[PDB]
Formats: C-alpha cells, structure tokens, sequence
C-alpha cells in the first residue's frame, strides 16, 4: 500500500508537469510562427522596395 | 435635354494644396515618429527579454541535470 | 447632416463619409454560399457570408459576384451587398444620410433606375444621385480638362473633358479589365502545371497578379530576356506551401490590356483607343487633351504602365506634341476622392434627386434634368 | 502488484517523455531567440537606414 | 498479427479464448517506435526491449522484438498483406482531397481519437511522417488528449445534452409513417 500511494502521487505529478510543458511549447510555438511570418514578410517587402529603387 | 448644370462661383485646383502639403509633411512627420517609438518599444526589449528567458532557462538545464544525477544514482539497482 | 458617398464598383466597395481622404470601408463584392452539407449543430452558421468575411470563409464557399461589367446582374445579392455596407461597415442607418452612388458611362438604362428605386423603397434614403465614374475621377486630379482612361475591375472608359463640357460623341468604352486579366492569368499559368479551377481559387490567381505581375515597357526585347536569362522569374507561395516559380507569365498577363487579341477581343489596346477618343474630338482642344492624359482606376496600377503607355501614345501622336500622362499615386481611390470632393460642393447641393420629386415622376426621374 | 508495475511503468515513460519534451523546448526557445536577434539585427539596419533618412 | 507472429519463440495460442490473452499482451506491452529501422537493428545487438510477462497460469513469456512489430502493421500494411498505405499517408491523402484553403488548418487540427491510438509513442511517429510528407512551411500538430477511448461516447454525450439538437430525434410517429427508411431522410 505504501509503494502504491507514493508510486500513484510520482505519476500524477509528473503528468502535470507533462501537461503544462505541453502547453507552454504550444503557446512558445505559435510566438515563435509569428516571428516566423513577420520575418518573411518584412524581408519580402524589403525586395519590394529593391525592386521600386530599380524602378526609381 | 441633357442636363444644365446652375452657375456658381468657384474653385477647383485650389484644394490639391490643402490636401496634399498638409500630409507632405505631417504624415512624413508621424510616420518618423511611429516608426521611432516602434523601434524604441520593441527591439531592445524584445533583446533583453530573450536573454532574460535564457538564463532561465540555462537555470532549468542546471536544475534538470542535478535532478537526472541524484535520481540515476539512487535508482542505479 | 453628411453626405454618403458610396461607390459600388465591380471588385471592390468602397464607401465612406463626404470630406474625408480616404474611403471608410473597403471590402470585397461578393456573395457566397456555403456548398458542403455541414455536420456541427449549433455552429451558428449563416445562409450567406458577404464582403470581408467571405474572403476568410473561402474554402468552403462558392464566391459570386453579384456585378459582371458594369451592370448588375443578380439583384438580390446587390441588394445584401449594400445592406451589409450601411450597417455592419459604417453603422450608419440610410434614413438620414444623401447618398452619391457611382455608375460606368454607357450602361442599360434599367440599371440604373432599378437602382435608384432599391435605394428609394428599400433603404428608403432622403436623397440620391448618379454620378459618371469619370468625372469623378478627374475632379480628384483637381484638374477641368484632360481625358481619363479608369481602367477598372469590370470596365474599362475613356471619357474625354474640355472646360468642364463633356463630349458625349467620344466616349470609348471597352469591356477588357481587371477580372478578364484574371481570366487569362489563370489561363496561362497552366502551361506550367499549375492548375487552378474552384472559384476561390480565383482569388489565389487575383493575388498573383497583384503582386507579381508587371507592364512591359518593350515587348518583344522582354520575351527575348525571359527565354535566354532567368533574372525574371519570381517565387511566391500558395496558401498552403508548394512554392510556385512565375517565368514570363509576369508581363504576358497584363500585355493583354495593350493587345485584346490574346483572349481573343477584336479590339485595339487601351494604348489606341485613347488615342481614337482624343482624334474624335475637336481640332483646337487636341493639345489640352495631349497634354493632360490622366490614369486611374485600379488595373492602372501595374508597375510600368505610364512609361508604356507614354511610349505608344508618343508613337502615335504628331512629334509635336507633348504627351504627359498623370499617374497619382491615390490611383485606386481616385473615384471615391472625387466623389467625396463632389459632395462636398456647395454648388452641388441642389442636384439631389430628393424624395418627393421621386414620388412624383417615378424611377425615371434619373434620366431627367438631375441626371 | 499489477497497478503499482503498470504505475511505475508509465511514470517511467512519463519521465522520459518529459526529458524529450524539456530538450525540445529549450531548442525552440533557442532558436526563436537566435531568429528574434536576426530580427533586431535587421531592426538596427533600417534604424541606421532611417538615421540617414533623418536627411528627412 | 501478434498471434501470428509470436508463433516465431514457440508460443502458440489457437483458442478463441487465448485470443483475449493476446490482447492483453498487446495492451501491456506493446509500443509504436519512433523510427523502425533503428528499433530493428537495437533489438537484434542489445537485450534491452525484452520484456516479460506472465500467463494466466504461469510460464512467463519474453517478448523480443515482436513489441515495436505489431503496431508498426498500422504504418505499413504490407505486413498482413493489405496493399493499402499506412495510416500516416491516408491521413495526408484525405488531407489533400480537401479544398487548396483549408490545408493549413486541418494541418494544425489534427485529432486523434479511438482506442488503437492509445499506443505509446504514436503521437510523435505519426507526426513525424506527416511533417516529411506535408510541405515543409505547415505546422503540423496532432492532438492527442489523455481521454482517448472514451472520446466518441464523451463527444456523444455533448452532443445528447444540447438544447438545438433536441429536435433533431426519430419520434417514433414519424417512424410508423415512412418506415424503418427514414433514417436516410432529413433525420439522418
Ligand atoms: N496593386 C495592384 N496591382 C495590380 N492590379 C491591381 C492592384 N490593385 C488592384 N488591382 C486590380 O484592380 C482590381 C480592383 O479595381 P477597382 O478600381 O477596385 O475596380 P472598381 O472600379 O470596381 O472599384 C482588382 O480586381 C485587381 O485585379
Ligand atoms: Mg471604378
């Protein structure tokens, strides 16, 4: 009974934690996409302005 | 009949000043200005933050490989 | 109280108050219903998305415009489409608001009227007029003379101006426009692989135009580079991945504009038909209208135009001449600034046909003195 | 005796998972920062750019 | 499959009823791996996999290599002969069949349900698959709650307990109406 009760409180904690770091990499990964994104669109409309100094 | 339009008075060409010089510089103003305090606000703290989160999170490394130590020396049967 | 000076277009709405700069709300036309059976109860979804939303929804819709050339075809949907704009966009109930809607030169006369009566009996406005595309387009230049080609999404005219008088007898207009270079775009770029055929998709190759695509200035020289070099091919990615490579398609869809023969249009580009407009005229004001070529409209917007377009008409011309053609950079506003300019006038603030006079004449009051 | 192998058994793969799960996050935090850096590095470039600019 | 292939150590179980014991041997012991070849080569050198278990009268059993074999069947089902693709390129076939719109996010939604999927470690492989086969800007995220077997009886009692779906019942009246037909009408 006593290794039950410790072994069954180990796990549920831990699964906690499973759960949160879960969550923290979602959130930390849709930041990090946004990043992402502005980055292309910023280097992408930097070649605009290259390609309007070609024009102009 | 096509229509007849009533005469008036004026004026036309005299409002491309007071709509174009006023954001000729206003709008070039402001932009400046936006684009300062966006820069202001953002980069520096988005730095500072970063290493910030990577101390801590060079914390949690050191705090991770204590932990693995102690509980593969224990369990090590 | 403030006029509305709406501007319903083929494309793109554009509304917003008199005397402001820029349009208040500008939106997508379209109309589409959903066309998948759909399983979750309770989602709260709607018959038809219209507008903005519509553009976000896309994938499970079949997006329709309710304005094929100029003219209205669908008036149901157009009727949904200005409901959606008084009150979801600019949240202002018609009741108490002048309205200044905008209309293509030579359009069906039943078009307009139908027009004018939804606007009276439905929305039931206190006052509304019908203004050309046109002159709008020049009061915002704030010019009197010149001749402006709007090279819209639906239609494309010319209409010539002296002094403020209209010349009725030159007035060009050629169905040739932004959704026919759509058309071919999306035609052309299967000589690559690329098939796209779902009316969302349309909007997909709306965007590669928009964005990638470019007027020549010398065709054939640009033909040549495009075969032998590879400076000119531009990537661009797809909603989803799959990065597609863009060769000589780039300034072969908008060439169109210059040669109506590619989709298969018997008549001259909008390089020569300018021209026409400006021989028809009179021989005394021939260098006014020279002189003061303004662009406008949207499908004017391509990168390289006013220097192609300045070449033919030189080209075309006597040497004489000096050929100078206006490019503003408000070019897809330019409309809308005129009608705002327009409702704003103190002179104007009669011409409105106002209700009563309805009452009494009928929907057939536009054609009369207030036109 | 059953429970308390099938408790230990799957905190092992609890912990396991979770170890994974912290090298995974530390390498997305790491990234994002070094991407971020690019960022404001690029940031500082047209800053310099709109320090010439100030010409306006 | 795993009945099958434990035959390859001598145990053999024929019996409808050491059917159940296979199951259960299935339940307990078997996991998908992460990257099968790497898992074949370990098994065959080490002797760190072979985990044992005991019958319901004693004799225990070590199982080899045949943990990671069984439920890899559902990624290749050349194994018992099926000529289908596994459930990694299904799963992105049904994908592509959809509109060119909706790809990015039934790409990020990705939900599993159903008892098979509780196996360990198949969240990580399918995922694996899918991002070497979808383009390589997608986010790809497989959503894979603890409450996995139950998932479709929860789902079922949601959907029991809302108000707008209380019409949406085969009264029995219209049933004597139209026949046992009627549930391929609008009731559906
Ligand atoms: N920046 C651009 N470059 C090239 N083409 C454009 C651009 N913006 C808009 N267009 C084209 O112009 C059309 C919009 O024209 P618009 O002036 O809104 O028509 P309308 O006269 O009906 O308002 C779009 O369908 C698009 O094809
Ligand atoms: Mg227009």
């Amino acid at each position: 009974s006593d290794k039950l009760k410790e072994a069954e409180t180990r796990a549920e904690f831990a699964e906690r934690s499973v759960t949160k770091l879960e969550k923290s990499i979602d959130d930390l990964e849709d930041e990090l996409y946004a990043q992402k994104l502005k980055y292309k669109a910023i280097s992408e409309e930097l070649d605009h302005a290259l390609n309007d100094m070609t024009s102009i | 009949v096509p229509p007849k339009i009533p005469d008036g008075e004026r004026v036309d060409f005299d409002d491309i000043h007071r709509k174009r010089v006023e954001k000729d510089l206003n709008e070039l103003q402001t932009l400046i200005e936006a684009h300062f305090e966006n820069r202001k606000k953002e980069e520096e703290e988005l730095i500072s933050l970063k290493d910030r989160i990577e101390k801590r999170r060079a914390e949690r490394a050191e705090q991770q490989r204590i932990r693995n130590e102690r509980e593969k020396e224990r369990q090590n049967r | 109280t403030t006029a509305l000076v709406c501007d319903n277009g083929s494309g793109l709405v554009k509304a917003g108050f008199a005397g402001d700069d820029a349009p208040r709300a500008v939106f997508p036309s379209i109309v589409g219903r959903p066309r998948h059976q759909g399983v979750m109860v309770g989602m709260g979804q709607k018959d038809s998305y219209v507008g903005d939303e519509a553009q976000s929804k896309r994938g499970i819709l079949t997006l329709k415009y309710p304005i094929e050339h100029g003219i209205i075809t669908n008036w149901d949907d157009m009727e949904k489409i200005w409901h959606h704009t008084f009150y979801n966009e600019l949240r202002v109930a018609p009741e108490e608001h002048p309205t200044l809607l905008t209309e293509a030169p030579l359009n069906p006369k039943a078009n307009r009227e139908k027009m004018t009566q939804i606007m009276f009996e439905t929305f039931n406005v206190p006052a509304m007029y019908v203004a050309i595309q046109a002159v709008l387009s020049l009061y915002a230049s704030g010019r009197t003379t010149g001749i402006v080609l709007d090279s819209g999404d639906g239609v494309t005219h010319n209409v010539p101006i002296y002094e403020g008088y209209a010349l009725p007898h030159a007035i060009m207009r050629l169905d040739l426009a932004g959704r026919d270079l759509t058309d071919y775009l999306m035609k052309i770029l299967t000589e690559r692989g690329y098939s796209f055929v779902t009316t969302a998709e349309r909007e997909i190759v709306r965007d590669i135009k928009e964005k990638l695509c470019y007027v020549a200035l010398d065709f054939e020289n640009e033909m040549a580079t495009a075969a032998s070099s590879s400076s000119l091919e531009k990537s661009y990615e797809l909603p989803d991945g799959q990065v597609i490579t863009i060769g000589n398609e780039r300034f072969r869809c908008p060439e169109t504009l210059f040669q109506p023969s590619f989709i298969g249009m018997e008549s001259a580009g909008i390089h020569e038909t300018t021209y026409n407009s400006i021989m028809k005229c009179d021989i005394d004001i021939r260098k006014d209208l020279y002189a003061n070529n303004v662009l406008s409209g949207g499908t004017t917007m391509y990168p390289g135009i006013a220097d192609r377009m300045q070449k033919e008409i030189t080209a075309l011309a006597p040497s004489t001449m000096k050929i100078k053609i206006i490019a503003p950079p408000e070019r897809k506003y330019s409309v809308w600034i005129g009608g705002s300019i327009l409702a704003s006038l103190s002179t104007f603030q009669q011409m409105w046909i106002s209700k009563q006079e309805y009452d009494e004449a009928g929907p057939s009051i536009v054609h009369r003195k207030c036109f």
